[PDB]
């Protein structure tokens, strides 16, 4: 077939390489890729410690219910975000962690802007980014107990002057959640899954599994022409 | 280092069946296509069989087709050659040959150590010079001819030059001509014109003596010309 | 007391440089090349498509033989294609799946890659053992490596997101000559044909020319209004072309220390990701992110042709050393050879 | 066979214009959606959309062949040769069965979209999409082209509603398609149940997915069982008795419910898809 | 103290960039114009190569 013996063997080697590439692609396509984009140190390590494990970028591997996950703690980049944020386009979901204890604290570097306001700004920047239009966001509101004791002892009006609810924890948490969710300008092609976690919480992995299955089911239904 | 230890030969009565095992270590056996090359006690080299990576393509010589079978076990890093109904023409030294095939590769770069076995339409490659006397420091020119042009339409001419020192396995000197093997000195050089081919050594040393074999890889079966023996004065 | 004086001195020097550059602009490149026959329509067809990747392709580099090219993709694979036969010579698994650069050594013995891992990994192609091994993991950068280039088998220049370029000794595995002076992230660097000077285009809308043995910035080039993403010397070595996010390619000449001409079109409003020159230097192939690559005449602002056929953003393209082909790698997992 | 063409009268013009109008516009819709799927160059890589294209092609073929054969055989009263009338019946039946099989293939795809969410991309790839599609087409071909091969109504009297086909084979194919409707009515049961299980599980921490799936799948199933139940019921009932009343004329009228299902297939299936809408707009 | 040293480095760099010798654009543009004219024959992209000598025939 107008080919030498070495050319035929090279074609065979290329076919074997392609087969290995297809196997690797099938293996990777069954893995869930999540991007961790917590603001500063707003409980970004307690969640990964809760999830266990089963330099600029950090990859965390954990399996739950025979499903492989891929977390990418890319916060240690210290560079311009938009020059590398398109590498993560196509991840199943973005795990955004926000510490509710930041409603009283003020950023040390600026000493003017509230830390939770900085988290809200980061959430607005990342939720409306062009690369992440169809990528759902899993919102984590950590520091539940510390926020409980603060809201019992201190008011929330420092961070949100336009607040009408009481000082009870439930109303304050609901207000923070709705303020964070209101930043989503893509109400149609995106969903925000919100969960309140503490240090001793153990259902965070189950919540993430439920959220990722929801995202994958919606993506499959959109792909199969049913939506 | 890289080595190929092969064993499984010995006294076999005619009509018997004995298999040869070639243990591969120090290199990725899975990605390499492996050959079996014969050598009669006083004659030249003869190709026997070849199994590719993944056993996709398996080829045999006309004298062993349907009679021998060759297989490999990648997890165990071993090569097998089950021979059935051995005759008096199979008494020879069997060599385990390592080969890879990509652009710029060096097939037949490494050879085994031999397995002593004794039994109680193809391109013709010719080397007229049976014996050549020479003194160290001189220049030689070993000539090899082909019955069919080995210059393919892709520009690659498929001829390989091997050196067999006395008591040692063949060592690759020059793959597809004007290409120098990884390890051999710059004294060796090869050139040809499609049918007539030559190997030139600039200066000779005591370690360059032996028998030189020219081989064709254009199409199976691979044919070895009768070697040119170089002897000191 | 002194900081204001230093700022005023720097401003006065900047005005003096600006005044010096203007005095050398007796004419313009467009005016001189007015009486030159245009190159006309350049109909380049996708000769051979290179398929097998499974993710976004972020970088590629040709070899010296103009037959073998490497490709880096987000799937963690580094395939060395045989463009003449569309064959995968090698498939290199990568510890980090995030890659933004890949370079082919002139000798062909080594290949490099890098990305968000902040490490330049040098892979040895031809060895014993029949495998590709990690020859050296060059660490020390505090940001993502945007581009890496081989000077020789032992020296490699790397640009990263720490506003710094580095020169490495692969055998020693130690950074040799740090290149500081940029303000934003360095996104691409090109090596001169003589392998003596290199220009790095950073996110500060400026390209800086460096000297290898000295580590000093000989001269800095400005004029862009956005982040520079691509850079490439002229084949002569006395000029280079930059690609930015403002839909603009600028040809800067080293000897006049200014900009020669601008390759901009009102129809194009996207950015520019990859820029390369032809062998003769007459055509400037720029890889835009609007699914297309534009063939720009280097001496006249007219656009010769458009390279269409990519279903996503074109991220990398380079011309072979013999100028016989152009290989464009886009975000869709395909490489296309053009002639 | 003149007794089979018992439908006549002033309603001949009405039935003829109805047949030709529905056939023309249904063929137009099916060819339009086929071209929209093929020319997109992105829907080809998606295994579900090639199943939708198979539905579109089977629907186009069914509409064209059924309309042409019906206008040539009933309103024009053009009797066909005994060798080729059976072939035409086999062709219309093959296209109808292939359309139902493509519906079942889309149904099992939508099931796999929920049973194996993470592995759905790998479980049904582009290569595996055609092999299950090709086997369905030939299997639907052989069950319908069996009379073409060696069956000429030799055993048992031929069915009254369908000329030149036995009552024995009528139950045989109806059983085949009853099981084929059994699959499409069962897998959608698992899609709605697994959606119900998943929706409740996520809501425990804190119904729209269930509502959307229920609406879409209920519309699909209601259209299928309102455009196919009358004809299958009449066919099953015709086996017991001679059935030589005006019921044959009523069957002739309601056979256009098949063309109605053909018309509504694009709007329900592809025009509901967002990607089809976007590609049509662009 | 923290930034008074950084400004001096910038001033020195600007001084080094200022003292370089510069040629007119007319001389610089001609050299690029002359380089393209001399190497135009050996540019497969600019001048299409016959299919016999084109490695990417198909
Ligand atoms: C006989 C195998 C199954 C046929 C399924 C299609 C369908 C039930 C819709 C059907 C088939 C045939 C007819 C007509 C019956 C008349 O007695 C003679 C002319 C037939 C149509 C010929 C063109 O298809 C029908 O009305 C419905």
């Amino acid at each position: 077939c107008t080919l030498s013996a070495e050319d035929k063997a090279a074609v065979e080697r290329s076919k074997m390489i392609d087969r290995n590439l297809r196997e690797d692609g099938e293996k990777a396509a069954r893995e869930v890729k999540l991007l961790l984009l917590g603001a500063g140190e707003s409980g970004k390590s307690t969640i990964v410690k809760q999830m266990k494990i089963i330099t600029g970028i950090v990859e965390t591997h954990f399996t739950f219910k025979d499903l492989h996950f891929k977390m990418f703690d890319v916060g240690g980049q210290r560079s311009e975000r938009k020059k590398w944020i398109h590498c993560f386009e196509g991840v199943t979901a973005i795990i955004f962690c926000v510490a509710l204890s930041d409603y009283d604290l003020v950023l040390a570097e600026d000493e003017e802007m509230n830390r939770m306001h900085e988290s809200m700004k980061l959430f607005d920047s990342i939720c409306n980014n062009k690369w992440f239009t169809d990528t759902s966001i899993i919102l984590f509101l950590n520091k539940k107990d510390l926020f409980e004791e603060k809201i019992k002892k201190s008011p929330l009006t420092i961070c949100y002057p336009e607040y009408a609810g009481s000082n009870t924890y439930e109303e304050a948490a609901a207000y923070i959640q709705c303020q964070f969710e209101d930043l989503n300008k893509r109400k149609d092609t995106k969903e925000i899954y919100t969960h309140f976690t503490c240090a001793t919480d153990t259902k965070n992995v189950q919540f993430v599994f439920d959220a990722v299955t929801d995202v994958i089911i919606k993506n499959n239904l959109k792909d199969c022409g049913l939506f | 280092d890289v080595q190929l230890v092969e064993s499984g030969g010995g006294l076999v009565q005619p009509g018997g069946s004995r298999k040869l095992s070639c243990s591969a270590s120090g290199f990725a056996f899975s990605s390499f296509g492996m050959h079996w090359v014969r050598q009669a006690p006083e004659k030249g080299l003869e190709w026997v069989a070849y199994i590719s990576s993944g056993s996709g393509t398996i080829y045999y010589a006309d004298t062993v087709k349907g009679r021998f079978t060759i297989s490999r076990d990648d997890p165990k890093n071993t090569l097998f050659l089950q021979m059935t109904s051995l005759r008096s023409e199979d008494t020879a030294m069997y060599y385990c040959v390592r080969s890879i095939y990509y652009y710029g590769s060096s097939p037949f770069d490494f050879w085994g150590q031999g397995t002593t076995l004794t039994v109680s339409s193809d391109i013709v490659m010719t080397q007229a010079t049976s014996s050549v006397p020479v003194t160290p420091g001189e220049s030689v020119s070993i000539s090899c001819r082909s019955s069919k042009s080995l210059l393919h339409s892709n520009g690659n001419t498929y001829l390989y030059w091997f050196l067999q020192r006395p008591g040692q396995s063949p060592q690759l000197l020059i793959y597809r001509m004007s290409n120098l093997a990884s390890g051999v000195p710059d004294r060796f050089s090869g050139s040809g014109s499609g049918t007539a081919f030559t190997l030139t050594i600039s200066r000779l040393e005591a370690e360059d003596v032996g028998v030189y074999y020219c081989m064709q890889h254009l199409e199976y079966p691979l044919t070895f010309g009768a070697g040119t023996k170089l002897e000191l004065k | 007391s002194e900081l204001d004086q230093l700022r005023q001195e720097a401003e006065q020097l900047k005005n003096q440089i600006r005044d010096a550059r203007k005095a050398c602009a007796d004419a313009t490149l467009s005016q001189i090349t007015n009486n030159i026959d245009p190159v006309g329509r350049i109909q380049m067809r996708t000769r051979r498509t290179l398929r097998g990747h499974l993710a976004k392709i972020y970088a590629m580099h040709w070899g010296t033989d103009s037959r073998l090219l490497v490709s880096a993709s987000q799937d963690g694979k580094l395939i060395i294609w045989d463009s003449y036969t569309t064959n995968k010579v090698h498939a290199i698994p990568l510890r980090s799946s995030w890659v933004m650069t890949c370079a082919y050594a002139p000798s062909g013995n080594y290949v490099a890659c890098g990305g968000l891992d902040n490490i330049c990994s040098i892979y040895n192609l031809k060895t014993r053992e029949g495998n590709v091994r990690v020859s050296r993991e060059l660490a020390g950068h505090t940001g993502y490596l945007s581009c890496c280039r081989f000077l020789d088998d032992n020296q490699i220049v790397t640009s990263s997101g720490d506003t710094t370029c580095a020169l490495w000794d692969i055998e020693t595995g130690q950074q040799t000559t740090t290149f500081t002076g940029h303000t934003g992230d360095v996104m691409s660097l090109s090596l001169a044909p003589d392998t003596r000077l290199f220009v790095s285009g950073a996110c500060d809308a400026s390209a800086k020319l460096w000297d290898v043995r000295e580590g000093m910035c000989r001269q800095t080039f400005t004029g862009h209004e956005s982040d520079i993403n691509a850079i490439c010397f002229f084949p002569n070595g006395n000029a280079f072309a930059t690609g930015s996010d403002d839909a603009t390619c600028r040809l800067f000449d080293l000897r006049a220390d200014q900009e020669l001409m601008t390759y901009s079109h009102d129809n194009i409003i996207c950015g520019i990701t990859s820029v390369s020159f032809s062998k003769s230097g007459r055509l400037l192939l720029a890889g835009y992110d609007d699914f297309n690559c534009n063939v720009w005449d280097a001496l006249k602002a007219d656009r010769a042709g458009v390279l269409a056929g990519h279903d996503n953003r074109v991220s990398c393209l380079g011309v072979t050393d013999d100028g016989m082909a152009v290989a464009t790698g886009s975000w869709d997992s395909f490489l296309k050879i053009w002639n | 066979m003149k007794d089979y063409m018992i439908l006549s009268g002033p309603q001949k013009t009405a039935v003829a214009v109805l047949c030709t109008l529905l056939g023309l516009l249904s063929a137009l819709e099916n060819v339009a959606v086929l071209y929209l799927i093929l020319s997109s160059h992105q829907l080809r890589r998606k295994p579900s959309y090639l199943f939708i294209g198979s539905l579109a092609g089977a629907d186009f073929l069914a509409s064209v062949v059924f309309a042409c054969s019906f206008v040539n055989f009933h309103v024009f009263h053009g009797v066909d040769s005994k060798a080729v009338f059976l072939l035409k019946i086999g062709s219309v039946t093959m296209t109808f069965t292939a359309s139902v099989g493509s519906l079942l293939l889309t149904a099992i795809d939508r099931y796999l979209c929920l049973r194996y969410p993470p592995s759905y991309k790998a479980l049904l790839t582009r290569g595996r999409a055609l092999v299950t599609l090709g086997i369905m087409w030939v299997l639907s071909a052989l069950v319908s082209y069996l009379p073409l091969m060696g069956w000429t109504c030799c055993p048992r009297p031929c069915s009254e509603l369908f000329p030149l086909i036995p009552n024995d084979y009528l139950l045989s194919w109806l059983l085949f398609i009853a099981f084929l409707f059994s699959g499409i009515i069962y897998t959608y049961g698992h899609v709605l149940w697994k959606a119900h299980q998943h929706v409740a599980s996520l809501s425990g921490h804190q119904m729209r997915l269930d509502v959307r799936l229920a609406k879409t799948l209920g519309l699909v199933l209601a259209v299928l069982l309102i455009c196919w139940f009358p004809v299958l019921a009449l066919m099953a009932h015709s086996l017991a008795t001679t059935l030589s009343d005006q019921v044959k004329k009523a069957f002739a009228f309601c056979s256009m419910l098949c063309l109605i299902n053909s018309m509504v297939n694009p709007v329900i299936y592809a025009l509901r898809s967002g990607e089809i809408r976007s590609s049509a707009h662009h | 103290t923290a930034s008074i040293a950084q400004a001096r480095k910038l001033v020195e760099q600007l001084k080094m960039e200022a003292n370089i010798d510069r040629i007119k654009v007319s001389k610089a543009a001609a050299d690029l114009m002359a380089y393209c004219e001399a190497h135009a024959k050996e540019d497969p992209l600019l001048t299409p190569v016959p299919a016999s000598e084109n490695p990417f025939r198909e």
